[PDB]
């Protein structure tokens, strides 16, 4: 049972070209086998690709969970998670709200992964997310007049992705700022906001609580009883 | 009932079957049942019989209305069945019936453009080849029609023999993996505690006449190598007597085993009792000769399908060449001289002699095939493929002299 | 006039059809359909273009320099020349408002596909064209 054929029948897929059909070695690292995958369709540049767990998971299987693939599934091959991540934060710097929108949707879809989380860490773009959430709500005010719901969805996707990255714990925990609690206040002290942004803000609140104490004092200076109960008036049992 | 030609309850159960397959979510066989129901009906504009109707829906129903309705869901199944040739055929006759019988040109267009879509799917989509495992039944306690019989199953598309064993044997407590695949059990023919045996078998291709001489792409070849088949080979080796470990190819007899079944996969049901058996075996001489012959066929087909696409699959074809050179130059031909080009290979049998000159002319044909592959790779070369090409061409030249002066293979 | 001059060209084309200098015949046929597409009428365009390609055959190997034209000189594999002309003739009927013969030619094109070339992309496109033809006909 523990030895099968090290090559196992999973049809392999690539954009445009045919999904190829063969068995794939479990005893050969995911760079020579990636090279062979590329050259199978007569392709090259294997070193900037990533094997997606091509279900809704979208995870990037490493050689640890390489053993978890069984025969006969779908394995799409999008560029290496480092390449995707650098491209994504590059589209995040994009002043065009549409490029940030698409990159941010991809980020929300992808942050559920822990590996992708690690590359996102190593590209240090978490800092960029920090400063951009903490500044763009006060910087784009003119076009913010219109893009209040646009920034609503952007904050929503940003914070969903951020908590997916954050919760893994390996990330440090002064990664907030005073402007972090400031945008927290711009959620919790003004009129009704988007439900999901508020969810993720509260999630970071509780994680910060899990981390240390003086941070909890910090949030305490922005704690009023009669703001958190209006969130009981939110009758959603989840909120 | 078919034997007793009671068409009515026949139909009743046919629809029971379509529901049963639906609940099994099997689509090819459900379509197949739907057809064999439909083929009772004819293209006469006379609603001859209401008795053939299921009692679900009826108005006047000239038979053609029902036939075309049937075809609508049948082609729907064949679509969702991801098998197409029969679908496009049924499209052919449905389209002609429309055009020359009812002139419902909107339907003409709808079905024909869907047929075109199916064509592109045929090319673009991948077709996994389900593997065929032979399942003998031996033991007392079976249902009577499951005793001392061989059922070969078109298993799942990505499913290996052991997983099928899981299906059958979790399906059967009193599980037995009786390993001697070949022989039945006289003791067990009426002993309980049922003997199974299971092993993959390999399909005899559905050779379609007039397609051998064409620029057939790989698509047609796979579609017919894995479907509408009836015969399935299974080979095992023999090695006894002259025990030379260098190259045993004078007593490496192999024992292929093929079977013939009453009807043709895929059918209304995804298995079948065996209706005829091909018990066979050959001496290793003719065996390895046919291995070489089929290899020549392999690369011949490779170059022909390759003789028309520029950016065709490159690296695996180069790998076929690599296998031609790296393992086969030394080992795959060491037999050619020792096991063949020796006098012992004639003292085996004075009966036939075209053996060795036959393999010599085969390798004589073989080398120009490699010239073809070499130059088409010369078009296909990549930054790293020039040195591999040059080294395999050096081996290619030395093999030129090996065949021409060393082997004595006649040049022509 | 252009109509009159093309008529007289047709008469001398008959003069060929006896004298059968089929090369210059075909070339002045070409000039004819050139001034015809200048005149934006497609009937004899398609007809004569076919009768040129009708002279051709579904064989592959090109032999006669008569039928070898001098536009883009390559071997001019016969069936592929045919099919080319077929698609432009289909375009003529597309702008020609008449589609029956277009379908008649379409079916031959498809069966030639499945004879030799097997280009299921072209199969599909030709079939969308046929569908278009059928809805054109019913919508006339």
């Amino acid at each position: 049972m523990p030895p099968p054929a090290d090559i196992v029948k999973v049809a392999i897929e690539w954009p445009g070209a045919y999904p190829k059909l063969m068995e794939i070695d479990q005893k050969k690292p995911l760079s020579a086998i990636i090279k062979e995958v590329c050259d199978g369709w007569s392709l090259a540049n294997h070193e900037y690709f990533a094997l997606q767990h091509a279900d809704s998971s979208n995870f990037y299987i490493t050689e640890k969970n390489r053993n978890e693939i069984k025969n006969g599934t779908i394995l799409r091959l999008t560029t290496s998670p480092a390449q995707n991540a650098q491209q994504l934060h590059e589209r995040i710097q994009s002043s065009s709200m549409d490029a940030k929108l698409e990159a941010l949707k991809d980020l929300a879809s992808l942050s559920r992964d822990v590996t992708f989380a690690q590359e996102f860490i190593n590209l240090d773009g978490i800092s960029l997310l920090t400063q951009m959430v903490e500044s763009g709500t006060e910087r784009y005010q003119k076009l913010q007049k219109i893009m209040k719901p646009c920034f609503g969805d952007m904050l929503s996707f940003t914070l969903t992705a951020f908590v997916e990255l954050m919760d893994h714990g390996i990330v440090s925990w002064d990664t907030f700022s005073v402007a972090f609690i400031k945008k927290i206040a711009s959620f919790v002290n003004k009129s009704a906001i988007d439900i999901s942004i508020l969810q993720r803000s509260l999630a970071i609140l509780e994680s910060m609580v899990l981390n240390s104490h003086d941070l909890y004092q910090k949030v305490a200076q922005e704690i009023t009883i009669g703001q958190l109960i209006p969130h009981l008036q939110g009758s959603d049992q989840e909120i | 009932y078919k034997e007793k030609k009671r068409e009515d309850i026949y139909i009743r159960y046919l629809y029971k079957l379509r529901d049963l397959h639906r609940d099994c979510e099997n689509y090819t066989e459900a379509a197949y049942t739907l057809l064999l129901h439909a083929e009772l009906l004819q293209w006469s504009d006379k609603p001859c019989v209401p008795h053939l109707l299921q009692r679900d829906s009826y108005y006047v129903y000239t038979q053609q209305e029902l036939k075309e309705k049937l075809y609508q869901e049948i082609i729907s199944y064949f679509d969702k069945g991801k098998m197409w040739e029969k679908a496009i055929k049924l499209s052919k006759e449905l389209a002609e019936t429309y055009e020359s019988k009812v002139f419902d040109y909107e339907g003409l267009g709808n079905l024909l453009k869907k047929r075109a879509s199916f064509y592109e799917n045929i090319i673009k989509a991948m077709r996994p080849q389900p593997e065929y495992f032979a399942v003998g039944y031996y033991g007392q306690g079976f249902p009577s029609f499951l005793r001392n019989k061989i059922f070969i199953y078109r298993g799942k598309e990505y499913e290996r023999r052991e997983d099928f064993s899981l299906r059958l044997l979790t399906q059967f407590p009193n599980a037995e993996k009786m390993t001697s695949t070949t022989p039945p059990g006289e003791d067990i023919k009426s002993s309980p505690k049922q003997y199974m045996q299971c092993f993959t078998v390999k399909p005899v291709m559905s050779l379609p006449p007039s397609y051998k001489d064409k620029p057939v792409p790989e698509q047609i070849l796979n579609y017919y190598r894995a479907n509408e088949v009836q015969q399935f080979r299974y080979s095992r080796p023999f090695r006894k007597g002259e025990k030379d470990p260098d190259n045993e190819f004078a007593t490496m007899w192999i024992e292929r085993t093929t079977y013939t079944t009453a009807y043709t996969f895929p059918g209304i049901l995804k298995w079948f009792e065996v209706k005829q058996i091909s018990t066979e075996e050959i001496s290793p001489l003719e065996n390895a000769i046919e291995t070489m012959e089929l290899t020549n066929e392999r690369i011949s087909n490779c170059v022909q399908q390759h003789a028309w696409d520029r950016s065709l699959s490159v690296h695996p074809l180069s790998m076929l060449l690599s296998g031609i050179v790296d393992p086969a130059v030394m080992g795959g031909f060491s037999n050619y001289e020792k096991a063949f080009f020796t006098e012992k290979y004639l003292q085996e049998h004075p009966e036939d002699q075209e053996k060795v000159e036959l393999l010599k002319r085969l390798i004589a044909l073989q080398m120009p095939l490699l010239t073809e592959g070499i130059r088409i790779h010369g078009e296909k070369l990549t930054e790293q493929l020039k040195p591999l090409h040059e080294r395999l061409s050096s081996c290619f030249r030395e093999l030129k002299e090996k065949v021409e002066k060393h082997y004595g293979v006649i040049t022509l | 006039s252009k109509e009159n001059r093309m008529s007289c060209t047709v008469n001398v084309l008959n003069f060929y059809k006896e004298k059968k200098r089929e090369d210059i015949y075909i070339r002045y046929l070409y000039k004819l359909r050139d001034l015809h597409r200048d005149c934006e009428n497609y009937t004899e365009a398609a007809y004569t273009l076919l009768l040129h390609a009708e002279l051709l055959q579904w064989s592959d190997k090109p032999c006669v320099p008569h039928l070898l034209q001098r536009d883009s000189y390559y071997v001019y594999t016969q069936q592929e020349l045919k099919e080319k002309l077929y698609q432009e003739i289909i375009s003529y009927f597309d702008k020609g408002k008449m589609w029956e013969k277009a379908i008649k030619l379409s079916k031959e094109l498809a069966e030639t596909y499945e004879s030799k070339v097997f280009d299921y992309e072209g199969l599909g496109n030709l079939l969308k064209k046929r569908a278009s033809f059928y809805e054109n006909i019913i919508k006339a």
